[PDB]
RNA sequence: GAAAUUGUUGAAAGGGAAGGGCAUUUGAUCAGA
RNA sequence: GGAAUACUGCCAGCUGGGACUGAGGACUGCGACGUAAGUCAAGGAUGCUGGCAUAAUGGUUAUAUGCCGCCCGUCUUGAAACACGGACCAAGGAGUCUAACGUCUAUGCGAGUGUUUGGGUGUAAAACCCAUACGCGUAAUGAAAGUGAACGUAGGUUGGGGCCUCGCAAGAGGUGCACAAUCGACCGAUCCUGAUGUCUUCGGAUGGAUUUGAGUAAGAGCAUAGCUGUUGGGACCCGAAAG
RNA sequence: AAAUAUGUAAGAAGUCCUUGUUACUUAAUUGAACGUGGACAUUUGAAUGAAGAGCUUUUAGUGGGCCAUUUUUGGUAAGC
């Protein structure tokens, strides 16, 4: 005849057994980092003492940058920004590298930065600019809940579950990513490191792949 | 596509459970080892410019 | 009628506060401020004067006094973004400041004032008085000269 | 700046109240808008939808269209509801005896189901009987049968009774009309 | 009402991720890689060094 | 109502809503019906096809009411039978003693037949009938009386 | 008994216009608790 | 041979200084610490202290200073223009009303609708009441003579909101108004076919068709009012040379 | 014989199996079209996105354009 303690105590209890699978889950994912990338180091070290060359696999995950304002964007870049999600500057999102993606890339490279994101810069994203779509609303990853409650059908029950799902370009990352709000960053802290952006990276400017540089771009972005 | 999809289908449900019945972009390329036995690295240099006019 | 009073009137019944998560901690004052240092004011009406630094109170002040012999500046409270503390220390082993609070100064000259003063200011100067001109140190005030750079000197 | 994918501030193009100032039409629509958000019942949303509907979008429905209804196979004994007025009809000659909760009855609409034996409801009637509409029967008019509509979409072999005021020879039927002067439409 | 940081704001970092205690506990980011002493092969060096 | 007029709203707008570079000229296209066949052509041959021409025989003098023949469709029939007697008349459908209805002091010269009538025998006094009017009438038991 | 325009008094500014925007100094003036 | 260091990258490593902000207003949530009680930096500022208590802050105003600021209106691709109007001020000054209409909306009634030509009546241009008509609608089609809308549960198929049954649910099945597409049926016109019969030239049954209609297929209209649009009117206002 | 640009398709209105209608078609239940009945929902058959999609009515203004890169015509050329 209370109906309150027989709730918030059962509730608690909910709330430590969830917490106890992300921890085990969140422990299982360092073990997984650990190993592929010491897997990788070993696996160069050990072609080089063979005499061959361990030719790394290709990457599977780019963030993507818009570095271009809205104006005077020839239409069918603009349409492949706005496919991308990138209809802001400074907009980034995570692409699934796929030929049917890069000839995406090929198309806006005068209009964005991008690169291969490491699990550090992924995972910064996710903390501080991490915000989630639902009924769009724009929603900030503040608690596991709401990741729970909207990406908890794809077996994603936290904030590391997503960045799991982004870093390892996982079986729902097309739902993952999109769940995820574009990023908005701000202007680099130390500036662009270069006195022209709209040329290619490789020639002294700013925008196309820029593959392991984007980690340090996104970082003062952010 | 659509014949091979259904004798597909038909064969997973009779032998296990697995379908990838969609078909996918040209994926990234996976890690390799190149070996140098007998393909020892050639070196190459820019050649000087001439006329052969 | 001269405004046609409004269908609906606010409610005249101020609202509770939620619950601030703001507690008071003790406040960290930089490792400088050790008792026994001395410290030379930078405002009020004994600025430049150096002073010698004592108990550190509860309202965050800190208990300075002249020596009131010294240099005139009686025991008093001080804000300690308000001194520079110089790198001079003297011994305040011997000092009874445990009686030297907050209540103490709330708002001519008490004769239990001066008493403290008297006796705060003997056990200084003692100790003083072992430094070679140490006391003149602090009779003298601080100021700076045409070319210091507080940004380089050190105290 | 933002590449907007879509025309900013865009209002949603539907009726969110009704454009009447008619005070029980008001009442209506607080009571079917407390139960369309207290119900999770489609029929109360729906409901509450109609409610708002202009008159051309509330099209009368006869007593022979709920008749048809009610022969529906197993819609006898469903309770009719008509967000509008339901008019009479002398074309037929069997109405069956059913409830039928309608905005407005016409004073023959009203006899004929009353005479066969039923009970004309309002809607918030309605509401009580069956909050979440249990066993009912939502019956709409003829909406693309209105005078105006067979005029909308004129031009060449659309066939779509141009807006005239005058019928007859000499009216609009001699060039562009047939073979016989210049052309047919 | 208010977007507090993780990266800062360590109640929320604990908030989410109940993993980030054992992370600092362990200090997880610095760990100290195992030694290996596998030599790269002198066709590989001799490669590298070519001119 | 003026206050609720766009002119009040164009108040303070030069150009009243008409346009800097197309004005409110006095009658840039002709007056009434200009026009209709050279710079009007396509807003004519759309939305009035037949309009110019002849399309037909001349009558001078003609009298509508030669041609007054007001049709009741089958489907009423009954509406020109009082309501209280249509009852009893509905029950009791006997060769004997059917209602007669006089169609033409009802207002109608032509009785035509759309609809259907219960099977209750009914004498239709008409000036004139359909085919097909007359056969459910007699299919239903009932006659059809010529009058003028 | 308005304005244009004008006299007097008072105040203020003024090196080839004046007027205006943001901000503040100075002078004058003033409401609110 | 053993190190170091640089460079690059990582840390849910520690920590100092500076700036802007303090939205919200009982509780509710997620956490953290704690053995537990409770505590907390955990769904947004509190604590302590001082001076002033009024022109001090602030507002207004004039001026000064820094930077900026071309004359509005108009036609125009383009106006500060060496394009036009404007010396100044007051008052006046330009999309109106009407006949007939399109769409949309509100209202009344609804297969009907419209009392107000007129009559009755009146507290007298009001309000109130009313017969017969008439208008529009309820039938279309054809030049016309004329003919004139159910094979059927007023059809079949596909989709269809809602409702109904089963199910914890997911879903499955049934019924499916509006509405959409399509194939049919019905009425009129056109072209054919041409039964019984007969004023032997009338009648036109029945069956058809790459034909056609602003049609039928369980009616939606009528009236009043409003914005907007249309046409005639001086017709948004002012303006010819002319006749 | 490019590059750029461009048509179509990437499914449930689908695929497979059986057999009913016809005055069409075949030498012929031959076929054509439309159906009845039966089987197949995790990826219902690429990627990405989707302040949703579809539909209707009715009206304003406009119907002198000019400029930049690139393609390009006349012209010696032009702020042509
Ligand atoms: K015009
Ligand atoms: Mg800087
Ligand atoms: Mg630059
Ligand atoms: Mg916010
Ligand atoms: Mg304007
Ligand atoms: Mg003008
Ligand atoms: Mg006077
Ligand atoms: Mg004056
Ligand atoms: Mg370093
Ligand atoms: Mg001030
Ligand atoms: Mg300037
Ligand atoms: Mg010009
Ligand atoms: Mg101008
Ligand atoms: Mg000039
Ligand atoms: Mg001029
Ligand atoms: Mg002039
Ligand atoms: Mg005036
Ligand atoms: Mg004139
Ligand atoms: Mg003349
Ligand atoms: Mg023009």
């Amino acid at each position: 005849a209370e109906q309150v303690a027989a709730e918030r105590a059962a509730r608690k209890a909910a709330n430590k057994e969830k917490r106890a699978i992300i921890l085990e889950r969140n422990a299982a994912y360092q073990k997984e980092y650990e190993t592929a990338e010491r897997n990788i180091i070993q696996a160069k070290r050990d072609a080089k003492a063979a005499g061959s060359y361990y030719v790394e696999a290709q990457h599977k995950l780019v963030f993507v940058v818009r570095i271009k304002g809205i104006n005077k964007i020839p239409p069918k870049p603009r349409k492949v920004l706005q496919l991308l999600r990138l209809t802001r500057i400074n907009s980034g999102t995570f692409v699934k590298v796929t030929k049917a993606t890069l000839e995406l890339l090929k198309l806006i490279e005068p209009y964005v930065a991008y690169g291969y994101p490491s699990y550090s810069t992924i995972r910064q994203l996710v903390y501080k600019r991490g915000f989630g779509k639902i009924n769009k609303q724009r929603v900030p990853l503040s608690d596991n809940a709401i990741i729970e409650a909207n990406l908890g059908k794809y077996g994603i029950l936290s904030i590391d579950d997503l960045i799991h799902e982004i870093i390892t370009v996982g079986p729902h990352f097309k739902q993952a990513n999109n769940f995820l709000w574009p990023f908005k960053l701000s202007n680099p802290s130390g500036g662009w490191g270069v006195p022209r952006k709209f040329k290619h990276f490789i020639q002294g400017g700013s925008f196309g792949n820029r593959e392991e540089f984007i980690n340090k771009l996104v970082k003062s972005m952010n | 596509r659509v014949k091979a999809n259904a004798a597909k289908r038909a064969e997973a449900k009779a032998q296990g459970v697995a379908v990838q019945l969609k078909r996918q972009p040209a994926q990234p390329r996976e890690s390799r080892i190149v070996s140098t036995e007998g393909n020892v690295p050639q070196t190459l240099a820019p050649v000087p410019y001439e006329t052969f006019i | 009628s001269a405004q046609k009073a409004p269908k609906w009137y606010p409610s005249e019944d101020v609202a509770a506060l939620k619950k601030t998560r703001k507690a008071a901690r003790p406040q960290k004052l930089r490792a400088s401020l050790v008792p026994g240092t001395v410290l030379i004011l930078l405002a009020g009406r004994f600025r430049g004067k150096r002073v010698v630094y004592l108990k550190h109170l509860e309202d965050n002040t800190l208990l300075i006094s002249g020596p009131f012999k010294v240099n005139g500046v009686p025991l008093r409270r001080v804000n300690a973004r308000y001194v520079i503390a110089t790198s001079t220390k003297v011994s305040v082993e011997g000092v009874n400041v445990e009686k030297f609070n907050v209540e103490y100064f709330a708002k001519e000259i008490k004769a239990e004032r001066v008493e403290d003063q008297k006796v705060v200011d003997k056990a200084l100067i003692a100790e003083i008085k072992k430094t070679p001109l140490l006391k003149q140190y602090l009779s003298a005030s601080f100021s700076l000269k045409n070319g210091d750079k507080p940004h380089m000197l050190k105290f | 700046g933002i590449d907007h994918t879509s025309k900013q501030h865009k209002r949603s193009g539907h009726r969110t109240a009704p454009k009447s100032d008619n005070v029980y039409l008001k009442l209506l629509v607080k009571l079917y808008t407390f139960l369309a958000r207290r119900t999770d019942a489609p029929f109360n949303k729906v409901v509450l939808k109609a409610l708002f509907l202009s008159k051309i979008n509330r099209p009368p429905v006869s007593v022979s269209r709920i008749a048809r209804a009610l022969k529906q196979e197993g819609a006898a004994n469903k309770t009719v509801v008509v967000v509008g007025t339901v008019t009479d009809d002398a074309r037929i000659f069997e109405f069956p005896k059913t409830t039928v909760a309608a905005l407005r009855f016409t004073a023959g609409a009203r006899a004929k189901i009353v005479k066969a034996g039923g009970e004309c409801i309002t809607l918030d009637q309605l509401a009580v009987r069956a909050p979440k509409g249990q066993n009912t029967l939502i019956l709409r008019g003829p909406r693309n049968s209105r005078e105006a509509v067979r005029h909308f979409g004129m031009g060449p072999h659309k066939g779509k009774a141009p807006r005239i005021l005058s019928t007859g020879r000499k009216f609009e039927r001699a060039r562009g009309r047939r073979r016989s002067k210049g052309f047919k439409v | 009402v208010l977007k507090k940081n993780p990266l800062k704001n360590k109640q929320v970092l604990l908030r989410l991720n109940p993993y980030a205690k054992v992370f600092a506990a362990e200090k997880l980011g610095s760990k100290k890689a195992e030694k290996t002493g596998t030599k790269p092969a002198a066709v590989f060096t001799e490669t590298l060094k070519h001119d | 109502p003026s206050r609720f007029t766009k002119t009040r709203k164009h108040r303070g707008h030069v150009s009243a809503g008409k346009g800097r570079i197309g004005k409110h000229r006095k009658h840039p296209g002709g007056r009434g019906m200009a026009g209709g066949q050279h710079h009007h052509r396509i807003n004519m041959d759309k939305y009035h096809p037949g309009y110019f021409g002849k399309v037909g025989m001349r009558y001078f003098h003609k009298q509508q009411a030669h041609f007054w023949k007001p049709v009741l469709n089958l489907d009423k029939l009954w509406t020109l039978i009082p309501e209280d007697k249509r009852d009893q008349y509905l029950k009791s459908a006997s060769k004997e003693t059917a209602p007669v209805i006089d169609t033409l002091a009802a207002g109608y010269g032509k009785i035509l037949g759309k609809g259907r009538i219960p099977n209750v025998p009914v004498i239709v006094k008409a000036r004139f009938v359909s085919k097909l009017a007359e056969e459910k009438i007699r299919a239903a038991g009932g006659v059809v009386e010529l009058i003028a």
